[PDB]
């Protein structure tokens, strides 16, 4: 009459229990002894158990996990929480939930059949969706009706259920019970869809892709764009509208980024500066005292360019960042640089972009040919499930502080070169639409990539002659690179001799100093000061603003893009960014004094025969 | 629509075909058909069929007689002759004086040549004729005569067709949402000829898609619901 | 997906491939196999041959250059009658996974990749399109010169770094395809007229025809012996070297071969591109800009892997350059 023993999960429980409480660290000091010290403070209720621990610990153990792990995670929560009872704070009807990590084996989303259901797996992919968080009944607590008792503990499975039996001989609604909803027990339940990741797609295939359920405090770790790797068991879900047709879906425990760039857990100078390892710290520390670094960081950066000294500088530059302000009354200062380069053909103009994209983080590639307007600022998608119209995030979205990588910026239509100009102008991205209303941050930093109308550079004209983008585009720029390939005999040969090292040199011919590890590290770092201005460096940059304008003064030469304002406000820029490079808090004329060299340098005289 | 008030809606019956009388008719194609007239099972307005007991092709405007296409040697008494090739050229449209010579091409396009295949390099055997020409010289008359001398023909205008609804189209149906194909002029006519007078008049881009049926004789198509190449 | 497959050939037969690999004329002897149905043309046999190997697939994620195009693309001029189009038709019965396009019946995103409405969940979802269908094989487009600007601007990304970039309603990825275009066009005019400047009988502009590494002029007049003996090889038509050794040599030639350059070959290829450019500065036929000398080491090696040679040396370059020279004239 009485229920039976699940023997294979009791005991499995038992074991875990024990382990919870003898394993320890390095030093004595039992681990998960206070790591579940937190979890009695409200909002935590996941303890993050290490598996390769539990194979030290034991091993007659982690076979029955990773092949019952459905059967025995019923239990492996309940044996959470009596292990928890000695804290006496909690309150007595929570519910802890066990979250795995560092499975030693991986798989693809392709490697997932049907004979892995109930198992434990671990699954890499990109993320597409998100819906919103739910509740979800776990355990609803059915008050009786016509008994006025209380039927307790009913399970759901991905229906209502509607338990139908009562414990009282005289329970006159076996087809009725309103269960309560004030001591019922809710979970968060959030579903999203990942798509198959980039390296495993077989040539001439469409990504495939699958629903995975985040279930716990894990519910919003994943976001649309990122590349997390989830790891929990894949389980079959039925159609519950005639309750068959069944569907496999993932049943993610926990997630984690799939290649921590900071190997130790996942924000102003000391919260970093806490995280930075020993030679970490003593590199950064190196480097920042390290003199002629702005020569060491162009050479480290782009090793396989010959020339065009004047372009890596800016694009350091454009790296490193300005200081971003905010005026009292509501508006705001740009803080970040653009840059466009302008150019003969096969000048190394995509090569600049390929390796800025590929340096960066969080940095996006978009050529202009094969773009759209709602494609790069923001959409608006009907999601018939929601019917409702929402927004989707686009390129100059999803690159935020962080930048853009524009080729071909001269072959966007018309209409797309508007759209592009509404966000380098405020920063900010417009939506108006059939039911949307909305104002979204973008301050991301562009560089563009451009080609000459008609194929080659005229030194005989202004640029708004030579380039086909519109009026208002050209002022928001402030930094372009006009490259002219006047076929020199001796460059053809050292572009000849490097392009044949590199290529008998497969992954050589890339010897340099800083590691492109660490300049990601320095500049992580660095990229959290502030710089000022003293009243000298202040007085040097009025005196430059003077001797900038009467160059284009009448008479003697000309020049193209007359000088302006504008020009003025991107002088400041340029120096900040110069003194965070050198990791100091002030702006000298050493800096102004450069930073109003290479803008000197950037625009040149208009010829006539 | 040729028996239809002059600017009337044609109206549509169904036949369940079912038996032995399945898959003698071809869609596209004049038939006639003897069977029940009955309503649908399942208030009191009904819906009705046609329950086909015998279905006839009349293609050629009395009866299917193609596979009755039987030479008596009184005939092979004419074709023997020794200009065979030459009454045959003056019997193909009487009705228009002169022209001797136009008509004794229009014979070769309805016979055709031979079609080699050495090596695997297909080498069409069909010909293909131009009538370039002034105004008022009787050219839509022989066009419209060669339609009604051959087995499996078609006719279009160059100012009434676009370049899909000559050789394929890809067409949604609403009711599935699902994408089909549907042959257009080129595929109906496969192996027959086609009739395209006001040539000079056809849209550029509706025109450049007939260099493929004219050389390789099929179309290949890769929209995006279907990637197949059909016999033309 | 046979390449476990290749492991099992019979030994018989590699005992066959190399030695047939040795004759001093293994290359002449097997491009003159292709379409045993064209007439002479010898040099786009050539071409078309070293097409179906490619050049070595070096691994270059440690430099953080990216990825590096190993298939030839190949471009053919010329006026009409010339026999273009039957090449096409001839490859892409040839290779597996191919396609073949045409000018005016193929638009912008049928070629790369759209956005359909998906018709149950009615949800914007991407598809393929034929370049991205294609992806180890060669995708014909025939009639490249009667495409608006528009629809020809998009084969910039596909055809060079090997990728595509997609940034629209709901979908923002990036694709990437193996494949390698082999186009055809006909001179502006449709007649090659010798009074004007051979970038101007094409009409093409320069960032587009440097990223084909082969573009074979086939200027052919009536040449009254020419068109003798070709009349008289398709007369024969009309009365009446193996296969499953090329069908296998070139398996075999893919599954166990990486040529790397030398010092020697190095050496050759460095002058080899600074006469380039003075050459094709002043005639104003077709400029030479960096990327050739790419192209050149992709061609070098393609040539090393007909002989099986696993190593690039003199000839092999001095060939593969008589090649990129002697097809604009
Ligand atoms: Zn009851």
């Amino acid at each position: 009459h009485l229920e039976v023993r699940d023997e294979v999960a009791e005991k499995c429980q038992k074991l875990f229990l024990d382990f919870l409480e003898e394993f320890q660290s390095s030093d004595g000091e039992i681990k998960y002894l206070q790591l579940a010290e937190e979890l009695i403070r409200p909002e935590r209720n996941t303890l993050v158990v290490s598996f390769v621990d539990l194979e030290q610990f034991n091993q007659q153990l982690s076979t029955t996990i990773q092949e019952e792990f459905y059967r025995v995670y019923p239990y492996l929560c309940r044996a959470l929480k009596t292990f928890v009872k000695d804290r006496k704070e909690i309150p007595l009807a929570k519910d802890f939930y066990v979250a795995f990590q560092d499975l030693p084996t991986r798989h693809k989303i392709r490697e997932l059949t049907s004979s892995r259901i109930g198992l434990l797996t671990r699954i890499s992919g990109q993320v597409v969706r998100t819906h919103p968080v739910h509740p979800e009944l776990v355990s609803g607590t059915f008050l009786c009706l016509d008994c006025q008792t209380v039927i307790r503990d009913v399970e759901q499975q991905f229906k209502y259920t509607q338990p139908n039996i009562c414990r009282n001989p005289v329970c006159a609604n076996r087809r009725r019970f309103l269960l309560d909803t004030n001591k019922s027990r809710f979970v968060d339940f959030q579903k999203v869809r990942i798509q198959e990741t980039q390296a495993e797609l077989p040539r001439g295939s469409i990504p495939r892709s699958l629903e995975v359920i985040l279930r716990a405090e894990a519910v919003e770790s994943a976001q649309a764009g990122d590349k997390c790797d989830f790891t929990g068991t894949l389980i079959v879900v039925p159609d519950v509208s005639k309750l068959l047709s069944y569907r496999l879906v993932f049943l993610a425990c926990c997630v984690a980024p799939t290649n921590p760039r900071f190997g130790g857990k996942e924000q102003t100078a000391e919260s970093i500066k806490n995280q930075m390892t020993v030679k970490e710290w003593e590199k950064v520390f190196e480097m920042s005292q390290d003199k002629n670094l702005y020569h060491n960081l162009c050479t480290s950066l782009f090793p396989t360019i010959h020339g065009n000294d004047e372009v890596k500088r800016g694009v350091l530059l454009m790296l490193f960042g300005g200081v971003p302000k905010t005026t009292g009354e509501g508006t705001s200062l740009r803080g970040d640089i653009n840059v466009c380069i302008v150019g003969d053909p096969s000048t190394a103009k995509s090569q600049f972009l390929k390796h800025v994209e590929e340096f960066s983080p969080r940095a996006v590639y978009t050529s202009g040919k094969a773009s759209s307007a709602a494609g790069l600022t923001a959409a608006v998608v009907r999601d018939e499930e929601s019917h409702e119209f929402v927004i989707e995030a686009g390129a100059l979205m999803l690159a935020d502080n962080g930048v853009c990588c524009i080729d071909e910026f001269d072959k966007m239509d018309v209409r797309d070169q508007v759209a592009i100009h509404e966000a380098m102008e405020q920063q900010t991205i417009s939506i108006t639409k059939a039911g949307v209303k909305a104002t979204l941050n973008a301050r991301t930093s562009i560089l563009a990539a451009a080609n000459p109308i008609s194929g080659h550079y005229d030194r005989s004209k202004s640029l708004k002659q030579n380039i086909n983008l519109s009026a208002p585009i050209m002022s928001r720029f402030d930094l372009f690179f006009i490259l002219v390939d006047e076929c020199n005999e001796v460059t053809d040969y050292a572009i000849a001799r490097r392009i044949v090292d590199l290529h008998s040199r497969i992954e050589e011919s890339i010897d340099r100093v800083y590691s492109l590890d660490d300049i990601r590290r320095y500049l992580l770092f660095a990229r959290q000061f502030k710089p000022k201005i003293s009243k000298e460096s202040e007085d040097f940059i009025v005196e430059q603003y003077k001797h900038l304008r009467q160059r284009d003064g009448s008479g003697v030469t000309k020049s193209s893009w007359r000088i302006t304002v504008r020009q003025l406000e991107s002088m400041i820029r340029l120096s900040e960014a110069m003194a965070r490079m050198h990791c100091c808090d002030e702006v000298q004329p050493k800096h102004v004094k450069e930073a109003f060299r290479l803008l000197n340098k950037s625009i040149i005289r208009v010829e006539t025969p | 629509s040729d028996q239809v008030p002059v600017g009337n809606i044609p109206r549509s019956i169904t036949v369940l075909v079912e038996g032995e009388n399945t898959r003698i008719a071809q869609p596209g194609d004049h038939v006639s058909v003897t069977g029940i007239f009955l309503p649908i099972l399942r208030g009191l307005l009904s819906e009705t069929y046609l329950e086909a007991h015998r279905i006839v092709k009349m293609n050629k405007s009395e009866d299917d007689e193609s596979g009755a296409g039987e030479l008596t040697r009184e005939e092979l008494r004419q074709i023997a002759e020794e200009d065979f090739y030459e009454k045959l050229a003056a019997s193909i449209a009487p009705e228009i004086y002169g022209h001797e010579d136009v008509k004794k091409a229009l014979l070769l396009l309805l016979v055709g040549g031979v079609d080699q295949s050495p090596r695997g390099m297909k080498i069409r055997g069909n010909i293909n004729i131009c009538l370039m020409g002034d105004p008022g010289v009787a050219k839509s008359q022989l066009l419209s005569y060669i339609d009604r001398l051959a087995p499996r023909s078609q006719y279009t205008t160059g100012r009434g067709s676009s370049g899909v609804g000559l050789t394929a189209a890809v067409l949604r149906d609403s009711v599935s949402g699902e994408l089909t194909l549907e042959g257009g002029a080129l595929v109906l006519a496969d192996q027959g000829v086609c009739c395209i007078d006001e040539f000079d008049k056809m849209a550029e881009a509706d025109r450049t898609a007939i260099h493929e049926v004219m050389e390789q004789q099929t179309i290949s198509i890769a929209k995006a619901g279907i990637l197949t190449t059909l016999n033309a | 997906d046979e390449e476990a497959e290749q492991k099992l050939f019979s030994e018989k037969r590699v005992e066959l491939l190399k030695e047939l690999s040795r004759k001093p004329d293994i290359y002449e002897r097997l491009a003159s196999a292709l379409a045993p149905s064209i007439y002479e043309h010898e040099d786009i046999k050539k071409g078309i041959l070293l097409q179906l190997f490619g050049g070595t697939r070096k691994d270059f994620s440690h430099t953080g250059r990216g990825k590096f195009r190993a298939e030839i693309n190949i471009l053919l001029c010329g006026d009409p009658g010339t026999s273009k189009s039957q090449l096409l038709q001839y490859v892409y019965n040839l290779v597996p996974r191919g396609q073949y396009t045409s000018g005016k019946g193929s638009s912008a995103v049928g070629l790369t990749a759209y956005v359909m409405k998906d018709p149950e969940t009615r949800q914007l979802v991407l598809q393929t399109g034929a370049l991205v269908l294609s992806d180890n094989g060669i995708c014909c487009i025939d009639e490249f010169d009667k495409m608006n600007e528009s629809t020809r601007s998009v084969l910039h990304e596909v055809m060079e770094q090997q990728t595509l970039s997609i940034a629209k309603a709901g979908i923002i990825c990036q694709l990437n395809a193996r494949t390698s275009v082999l186009a055809a066009a006909n001179p502006i005019e449709s007649q090659w007229n010798p009074k004007k400047t051979t970038i101007e009988n094409i009409q093409l502009p320069h960032t587009l025809l440097s990223r084909f590494d082969l573009i074979f002029l086939l200027l052919d007049p009536q040449d009254e012996a020419y068109d003798r003996r070709l009349a008289h090889h398709l007369v024969a038509l009309y009365y009446q070297l193996d296969m499953a050794v090329l069908k296998d040599y070139i398996a075999y030639a893919h599954s166990t071969i990486m040529p790397r350059l030398s010092e020697e070959a190095s050496q050759a290829l460095i002058e080899a591109y600074v006469d380039m450019r003075k050459i094709g500065s002043s005639r104003g036929m077709v400029s030479a800009y960096p990327r050739q000398l790419e192209s050149l080491i992709r061609l070098a090696e393609a040539h090393a892997k007909v002989r099986l040679s696993n190593k690039v040396e003199a000839i092999d370059v001095e060939e593969a350059k008589r090649l990129h020279r002697e097809a604009l004239k």
